[PDB]
């Protein structure tokens, strides 16, 4: 699964991917700026054909939080 | 293949008695400069011998140099040599020799005299540079505390190098180059907001084809990292998984052999 | 330094002197003291004006420089540039080289020896090869 982020303080910001890896019960990542963010998570599963990959509808956490500084 | 530092491109002169010499330095894809030395000798002495027993003035990598009470109507020669941290063979590169003599025909430029400024005070010792109508502090030495700030102040007032005997700390922003260091605690710190503390050989990165060592905290993934070895033979560790490419041996032969009695076999 | 100077020492007054020897190590033996030797300033004490010539301090708007007479010539040992606060310390050997210097413009402090500190907090313990013939470790 891949995880994106977007700074919610501004009215409109582009969603940015920050973590790419296997889905886990707990995910740890860093190296992100200070602004408050909204988080959407999507999963991608590879079809038997290498080229084709089935993604998921982005699920977004309703809560919005500041990065712990 | 070590590229020696490039010598100063050009030399100019300003006079007042006092003589000022400043050399422009430009460099690209070469050794970085760490110190500048100027050697001045009399032309007749230069003919007698080459830069031998020639008085020299050293500066802490400062372009401009000042000579006070230069001889009047006497020929002289100068050279400016850049200094780097490479081996002694190509450590230093010297610029082209430029002759010069104090002459009544040389225009007198006393502006440099006013453009600087120093003061000795019971409170402290302070150096200033005249910038327009104001003066900017260069270095300070307080009497009450042995604090010595070195360098022109930042717009926000952050001094480049700072000291504090009160806290017994030496505070330097930037880099420190030493032949060796002795200490009791190499406590790496995430000084900047997004820094990545680590110890490594210069020009080495984790998961790279270089032949260095890397050890530190990867703030991007928030996991410790490690790598010892070249591209093929290496000991690479990530918080999730450890990989050891090279052949591994555990224990030693006869590790648990009886000391009092040996072993043997027969048929 | 192997020598010291006392300015305006009282005359006709006895004094006692001890020279310490501080070294890194256990606090119990951190210091060692020289033998106690007293002194008096009096006409019976010969005057030696030789030591005045060797030392030299130069103070100017341009910079502050300390100089030592070797072979009837001033030799620069440390210079404090008034402009930009460029500072270099130590006698010059062979081609002019200062063992210790500080460069505010490049934010680099160069030392040609060892630095000793109880603790060091650095975000990059980069392990360089300066001389090129010594494998760093």
């Amino acid at each position: 699964c891949t995880i994106e982020l977007k700074d919610n303080s501004n009215a409109n910001n582009p969603w940015v991917k920050y973590y790419v890896g296997a889905l886990m019960p707990t995910i740890m990542f860093g190296g992100v700026p200070i602004g408050s963010y909204k988080v959407r998570i999507s999963g991608q599963i590879s079809l038997p054909d290498g080229v084709t990959i089935d993604s998921s509808g982005y699920y977004e956490y309703p809560n919005v939080f500041e990065v712990r500084y | 293949n070590f590229v020696p530092p490039a010598a100063p491109i050009n030399i100019v002169f300003k006079a007042a008695y006092d003589l000022r010499v400043q050399w422009d330095w430009n460099r690209g894809a070469g050794a970085n400069v760490r110190e500048f030395v100027l050697s001045y000798i009399d032309s007749a002495e230069f003919v007698r011998t080459g830069w031998t027993k020639a008085q020299k003035i050293n500066v802490g990598a400062a372009q401009s140099a000042t000579i006070i009470s230069f001889p009047w109507k006497v020929e002289h020669k100068f050279k400016v040599s850049s200094i780097a941290w490479g081996p002694d063979a190509q450590d230093v590169t010297d610029s082209a020799v430029q002759t010069f003599i104090l002459n009544e025909s040389t225009p007198l430029d006393n502006s440099f005299v006013n453009e600087t400024g120093i003061e000795v005070n019971y409170a402290y010792i302070k150096g200033k540079i005249k910038d327009g109508s104001t003066w900017k502090q260069t270095f300070l030495i307080d009497a009450a505390t042995g604090a010595i700030n070195i360098g022109l102040l930042d717009a926000e007032g952050k001094a480049p190098i700072s000291f504090d005997p009160v806290k017994k700390i030496v505070n330097v922003d930037g880099s420190v180059i030493t032949k060796t260091i002795n200490a009791a605690n190499f406590v790496m710190t995430n000084l900047t907001g997004q820094d990545n503390p680590a110890i490594y050989t210069q020009g080495k990165t984790w998961g790279d084809t270089k032949s260095g060592i890397w050890m530190g905290m990867d703030n991007v993934t928030a996991k410790p990292k490690l790598d010892i070895g070249n591209a093929t033979q290496y000991i690479r560790y990530d918080g999730n998984i450890l990989r050891i490419s090279s052949e591994v041996v555990i224990g030693t032969p006869n590790g648990d052999i009886d000391i009092q009695t040996g072993i043997q076999g027969k048929q």
